[PDB]
């Protein structure tokens, strides 16, 4: 939090990742009766501000603390959302 | 009027501060004849 | 787009969360890097 | 990261208009300076107040303004006020020469740049 972004957007998006490896098939396991195997991992993260909006009370009056002694905010949000799914975590497909 | 939230309980509102509770919401008015289902409704866990 | 993985793995209950711990936490943080952004370092920052 | 001290620009500044136009100023602990060109016959932290001020610039150009009475809380305006209104009674007369820090601040908002000074001309209508 010292040098985290204290912005209510971002600009550059964060890349999610799908990985597959078949790469279990050729070490070994030709005679560990293993005819396939394969390792499967998904990451996906988002985060979404589902409605923003310009806010009356941040103008040019003197008046810049709420009822809440807050200063007023710019942009006003009722929610912020921050979903991660790892679809799936680690996939194990192998057939003997 | 007088229900101004942003003057509650200043110098001559009609309501205190009493009237953000729940628990003290009709002691919340200054005046007298003031009922809990013709001048005000209660709601605790209203969804918007 | 987003990756908050560096959380994914700690644990959260109704007991215990490193993460809302953290959150609780940078809440001073976040507000003495925003008192320094409008008042800037010319005058002691005015606290409550 | 990007904290920017104004206070001695501002002071400064504050000074250099005060000696283009033949005015003298009473200078509080915060920075703040003032002129009570009237009073009348004093509103406090918790107290509703009545103005018809006009806030402007340095070079003249008004930023805010209330030709009809505006009640504020007196708690939720900027420092400068703050320190500015309890000066005077219902009737009086003040000009601010609001710094940023006491203002704004060093960000500011839209209209009123980061660093302004602010020169407030404030006439106390009601206490209450």
């Amino acid at each position: 939090a010292s040098s985290s972004s204290t912005n209510i957007f971002r600009s550059f998006p964060i890349p999610n990742w799908s990985i597959k490896y078949n790469g279990l098939m050729r070490y070994k396991y030709f005679k560990d009766k293993f005819k396939r195997f394969s390792l499967q991992h998904n990451y996906r993260a988002s985060y979404t501000i589902n409605q923003f909006r310009s806010n009356f009370d941040y103008n040019s009056s003197p008046k810049v603390q709420d009822v809440n002694t807050n200063f007023y905010n710019e942009i006003i949000m009722s929610n912020v959302n921050l979903v991660e799914q790892f679809s799936p975590l680690i996939r194990m497909d192998f057939e003997l | 009027n007088k229900y101004d939230p942003a003057t509650i309980g200043q110098a001559g509102s009609f309501l205190n501060s009493n009237i953000r509770e729940i628990v003290t919401a009709k002691s919340g008015f200054n005046n007298t004849n003031v009922s809990e289902a013709t001048d005000y409704s209660v709601l605790e866990n209203a969804r918007k | 787009s987003t990756v908050m993985i560096k959380t994914a793995f700690s644990p959260s209950d109704e007991t215990q969360s490193a993460a809302f711990d953290d959150f609780r936490s940078n809440r001073l943080i976040i507000a003495n890097r925003l008192a320094e952004g409008h008042y800037g370092s010319g005058v002691a920052i005015p606290r409550y | 990261d990007e904290v920017k001290d104004y206070t001695a620009e501002n002071e400064k500044e504050i000074v250099d208009y005060l000696a283009q136009n033949n005015l003298t100023a009473q200078r509080t602990n915060s920075g703040l300076y003032y002129i009570i060109t009237k009073e009348g016959s004093h509103p406090t932290l918790n107290s509703n107040i009545t103005v018809i001020y006009k806030g402007y610039f340095t070079n003249g150009k008004v930023f805010d303004e209330s030709t009809e009475g505006v009640s504020y809380s007196l708690r939720t305006l900027i420092p400068g006020w703050k320190e500015g209104i309890p000066l005077l009674k219902s009737g009086g007369e003040i000009q601010l020469f609001v710094p940023a820090h006491l203002g704004y601040g060093s960000n500011g908002n839209k209209t009123v740049p980061g660093g302004a000074v602010l020169i407030f001309e404030i006439t106390l209508v009601s206490v209450n």
